[PDB]
């Protein structure tokens, strides 16, 4: 249980920060796209935003659906695939978890024992030192 | 662990007093009695 690489597609990134930074002072989260692999390569596809009541420190998703009522609305096009891990923003705080975040996040891996969670800074994020 | 801020303002006035001053020339009488009156 070592050696993981998680490789990210570049159209993925981007969309973390742009949505990820566009709702600063206030945090933000949605979810990640992409497929398991045997043990190393977790890679990552694409993203999304679930809706939700943003504060500086806190936030959840409101709606229920947007996300279960879009990705039957995508494999139309079938541009992506199924779920893999969910994100979150911690806007100049740096980058951690909180007991609140293990509290879903212990959800996600009894029901799939290798989801992962992704934080971001975008305040501190330069043009250089990315801190993801 | 904590994301809470704590803004220590100066909320509170404040004051400093040495209102420290020179002359005080109340009331000289240099007539006690005015000296024989006359």
């Amino acid at each position: 249980d070592t050696k993981e690489t998680v490789y990210i597609s570049s159209i993925a990134l981007l969309k973390m920060l742009k949505h990820g930074r566009a709702g600063v002072p206030m945090e933000v989260m949605g979810l990640m796209l992409g497929e398991f692999v045997d043990d190393y390569t977790v890679n990552v596809v694409d993203v999304f935003a679930m809706p939700q009541s943003g504060t500086g420190v806190s936030v959840e998703a409101v709606d229920d659906v947007f996300q279960a009522k879009m990705m039957d609305m995508l494999k139309q096009t079938g541009r992506d695939q199924m779920v893999v891990g969910w994100y979150h923003s911690h806007p100049g705080f740096g980058c951690w978890l909180s007991s609140v975040d293990v509290n879903t996040q212990k959800s996600f891996e009894q029901l799939n024992s290798r989801a992962v969670a992704v934080v971001v800074d975008p305040i501190q994020s330069v043009k250089g030192k990315v801190v993801i | 662990g904590g994301k809470h801020t704590f803004n220590n303002e100066n909320v509170s006035a404040r004051l400093g007093g040495a209102s420290i001053a020179v002359q005080a020339p109340a009331q000289p009488p240099p007539y006690s009695h005015h000296h024989h009156h006359h």
